[PDB]
């Protein structure tokens, strides 16, 4: 389990260890919505491509 | 460490907790560490603790 | 099946980007490019290949082109 507060993940309105690409504890829908404009995730300063 | 590093994915497997405990038996009627899972070790220890075992225990 | 479905979006992202960079090709060429792009990742059926390309707009990343029944254009 990751201590990232699963009650609120991101701005997705779909509710929420697991290792991704940005380590921002965001849902799949939220990551896709964020990537709709900029592919760079402003949470880890690294390129994000999502996983799982 | 987990509390200090919030949001870090540094943790062990809860369903695969590795442990090597020396269970105490009734003896002959030698002793070695038995590899058991975290969830399945309680019943094994209870069975190896005494001679009488039951489902309710 | 779940892994293939998850990787379908990643495979179709490149096809959508190529279509957006091109925006001019044959109706079947767009489907063929999507099928070839996903051929390296897995072995999807032609219906699955078409569905992966068509679902790019539904991925909340870009849009589609309703003018052409097969050719899809991605706004972003």
């Amino acid at each position: 389990a990751w201590d990232i507060v699963v009650d609120n993940c991101a701005i997705c309105r779909n509710h929420i260890v697991a290792w991704g690409v940005c380590n921002h504890a965001f849902h799949f829908h939220c990551i896709s919505r964020w990537l709709k404009t900029r592919q760079v995730c402003p949470l880890d300063n690294r390129e994000w491509e999502f996983q799982k | 460490y987990l509390a200090k590093h919030s949001g870090r994915q540094l943790t062990l497997q809860h369903h695969m907790g590795s442990a090597d405990l020396n269970a105490t038996f009734y003896g002959p009627v030698r002793k070695h560490i038995l590899q058991v899972s975290t969830f399945q070790m309680t019943i094994l220890m209870l069975f190896n603790n005494r001679e009488k075992y039951t489902f309710e225990e | 099946q779940k892994v293939d479905d998850d990787r379908k979006h990643e495979i179709e992202a490149a096809i959508v980007r190529i279509m957006k960079s091109r925006k001019k090709m044959q109706h079947n060429v767009l489907v063929a490019e999507v099928t070839q792009q996903l051929k390296a990742r897995f072995l999807p059926s032609p219906v699955v290949i078409k569905k992966r390309i068509e679902g790019l707009i539904e991925r909340e990343y870009l849009a589609r082109t309703p003018e052409d029944r097969k050719v899809y254009t991605y706004v972003a």
